[PDB]
């Protein structure tokens, strides 16, 4: 059973996290009545090279998946494990960090490879 | 131990075939003759002073002189090249009237050209102008008591005047190729047109040419190495056009040697018009001197690799072109700003079996064309003030054969050709286009951790 | 030995993972007619980035030398490596692939780093 | 404290190295006349990545701050490590690097990664 | 009389359409290059800025 592309839309974040080279493959994936073309790709890789940026900076890199050291801070609608991955969505989950991820993202870079990769030269020296 | 894998290696020397966009070079000593853009320098990059040249070895690839497709994009490149140098300049409708032509102005002992009054509008719109000028046979047809002639394209399409500024004698530009592309090389002495190349370097740029619009002939350009270049698409194949690249250089110097006169026209509000003064003195016809030295050799020289090309026993003719268009049949280039067709007959004329001073060519002057086939655009090319002349390294040849003819007795081989594209084969020999690839694989016997 | 740019393009495949730098370096090298150039250096990246999410996605992320998990299955150009990486080149090895390049890679992207990279947190909870 | 962009200009060298994940945030983010904003972000992306392979073809791969095994040789102004590093500004310290580091990257490639990984290959393949 | 561009020049009118008040641009920089501000008051152009903004 290979679902397409975002075929695991309305499923669980568990099963939605498998296909991650699927929905990133194919983010790069590889006159007149022709400025059509050279218009629209310019747009392509700016909404793609955005993520080559920001995997970088986080605690990343490595594509795909890779982890954070960094507090959750509580003040965002923290709730039960059981009631999160063994049931959620990706699109359930997106809706909810709408009204202050502008707060929210603010974190990730300002903390902890702020500090977590100043941790590292607080390591290697002397 | 020995069950193979998959191994990555990036930056590999590894390249695939594919044609697309390079971008300009033309030195930056070239860049200075101008004239608002001569051609298309810009904001073009200056080549690499020193164009790095990367000697390959085991390398191969099969180059082509028909199917390249750096000959289609040149040869729609220099039509619109063309065309955009000449798009925002005068438009010379008001030109297409009857021309009353006579004889010129002269104590006869014929003349060629004529002497010929028309009506003009001025700078004020409701005031005309009467003015003459001199024209050639050619810019001029009878259209139907004093000889009646229209400006000959007015039959046809609209026409346009050149910014006079404008150089046109040919000047040389480089070729390089934006990263993630490269330019292959083929350097090699007898290369046949078809098969695997023998020598191949790489570059980021590449030589300086010149857009020669020569037919017949091939000067300005690259000459050929020891025995003289025989070069055939096809060898077996008539109805396409053949191909020369000279050794030794033959020496020419045409002229034009007539001290001309420019006139300031007021056809506005704005407009002008250059027209043909009055030649200063006395009346030469323009012309081309070639050396006899070199000639008499490029004949020996190129002869006896023919015989390597068809029987080593026959009899071999050269006879001029028997008649269609003045670029086919005579020489057309284009010399100190106007279009020179010499008749070329003395050349194309002698016979070959098994076994101080100078001499020229006449030349007509032509000013009008419709060049590049551009279905819709000629013009005029402004009066050159001063005399011109114009010297290069002749290069190149195009020419035909016959047919079945009486088998091993004879055959003769005539002139003719023409066709743009053709004339870019004479450089485009040797080149091609590659893409970089620079992700490998490898079966080793290696793999890498959970 | 360094013999430049490209300059071993055809001897054996030990003798031309050498180079693996220069190769990468004019991968990037940096009205109208300015048209020329501007749509010349905008397939410079797309002779890079092709490679860049390639090699990302994969065990690599870096670039050079980059070792992967992937059976060469006997169906395949199967070979002695004697036969692959002492008697050929890049060109007359890459030439073998090409028979099965098409299919080895329904695995490096798509088999691999699908799924080895959900065991990182899977196994990344404890 | 989070003050804004590059206020530690004349300011120490490790003040200025502190915040190493805020410089790196905005930078994509995410007819005539709007043609001179279009041949600006193209040249604007192609140095980029001209920088995204070179972390690659190194043997760094990842992001940020990577340390060297060069000879920082004795001819680059030495001070000791506090009075070059525990010192000085990129005001002050700018100031005397600059006519030489053309010589240091004449082998960030070359002798080393260039040669170094495929030292990972003739290793790797027997 | 007649119009003073007809013993040189062409001429054309413009729309009467397009207004001409002056209204403000912003110059911009992309990603490599920036514009530099001396936030000196008393500032004779020529030199290094106290406090450089």
């Amino acid at each position: 059973v290979f679902l397409g592309f975002l075929g695991a839309a309305g499923s669980t974040m568990g099963a939605a996290s498998m296909t991650l080279t699927v929905q990133a493959r194919n983010l790069l994936s590889g006159t007149v009545w022709g400025i059509k073309q050279l218009q629209a790709r310019v747009l392509a890789v700016e909404r793609y090279l955005r993520d080559q940026q920001l995997l970088g900076i986080w605690g990343c890199s490595g594509k795909l998946i890779c982890c954070t050291n960094v507090p959750w801070n509580s003040s965002w609608s923290n709730r039960n494990l059981s009631e999160i991955w063994d049931n959620m969505t990706w699109l359930q989950w997106d809706k909810e960090i709408s009204n202050y991820t502008q707060i929210i993202y603010g974190l990730l870079e300002e903390s902890q490879n702020q500090q977590e990769k100043n941790e590292q030269d607080l390591l290697a020296l002397d | 131990a020995e069950n193979l894998w998959v191994t990555v290696y990036y930056g590999v020397p590894v390249w695939k075939d594919a044609e697309t966009t390079l971008f300009c070079a033309s030195d930056a000593k070239a860049y200075e003759t101008e004239k608002h853009n001569v051609w298309a320098t810009h904001a073009c990059v200056p080549t690499d002073p020193n164009p790095q040249e990367i000697h390959l070895e085991n390398v191969t690839e099969e180059f082509n002189m028909w199917k390249n497709n750096m000959v289609e994009q040149m040869h729609t490149d220099i039509i619109s090249l063309w065309d955009q140098s000449l798009k925002p300049c005068v438009k010379l409708t008001p030109l297409c009237v009857t021309l009353q032509c006579t004889n010129v102005t002269n104590n006869i002992t014929d003349g060629e050209l004529k002497n010929c009054s028309f009506n003009m509008t001025t700078e004020l719109r409701d005031k005309k102008q009467k003015v003459y000028s001199l024209f050639y046979r050619l810019d001029v047809v009878q259209i139907n008591s004093n000889k009646e002639y229209r400006l000959i394209n007015c039959n046809t399409s609209a026409i346009t005047q050149a910014c006079p500024k404008v150089s046109f004698e040919p000047i040389p530009i480089h070729y390089c190729a934006p990263a993630g592309f490269a330019i292959l090389k083929c350097k090699d002495k007898k290369f046949n047109g078809t098969g695997p190349c023998p020598s191949v370097s790489t570059v980021q740029c590449t030589h300086g040419i010149k857009p020669v619009v020569s037919t017949q002939l091939l000067l300005n350009g690259s000459l050929a190495e020891e025995e003289v270049m025989i070069r055939s698409e096809n060898i077996t194949n008539n109805a396409k056009n053949i191909l020369v690249q000279f050794n030794t250089p033959v020496q020419i110097n045409c002229t034009r040697p007539n001290n001309n006169t420019r006139k300031s026209i007021r056809i506005g509000p704005g407009q002008a018009f250059y027209a043909t003064g009055d030649i200063i003195g006395d009346i030469r016809q323009a012309h081309c001197n070639v050396s006899k030295a070199t000639w008499n050799e490029t004949l020996g020289k190129v002869v006896k690799q023919l015989r390597k090309h068809f029987g080593n026993n026959t009899i071999i003719r050269f006879a001029n072109s028997s008649g269609g268009d003045l670029e086919v049949t005579t020489h057309s280039f284009n010399c100190g700003g106007e279009f020179f067709y010499c008749n070329t007959s003395g050349l194309f004329n002698s016979t070959w079996i098994s076994n101080n001073d100078s001499i020229t060519l006449p030349c007509r002057i032509k000013q009008i064309i419709n060049m590049w086939q551009r279905i819709g655009q000629a013009m005029y090319a402004p009066p050159i003030q001063g005399v011109i002349r114009c010297v290069s390294n002749i290069t190149g040849l195009i020419l035909t054969r016959d047919g079945g003819s009486t088998n091993s007795t004879t055959e003769t081989f005539r002139p003719g050709g023409g066709d743009m594209r053709d004339n870019w084969r004479s450089e485009l020999y040797k080149y091609k286009v590659v893409k970089i690839e620079p992700l490998g694989v490898a079966p080793t016997r290696c793999k890498r951790r959970v």
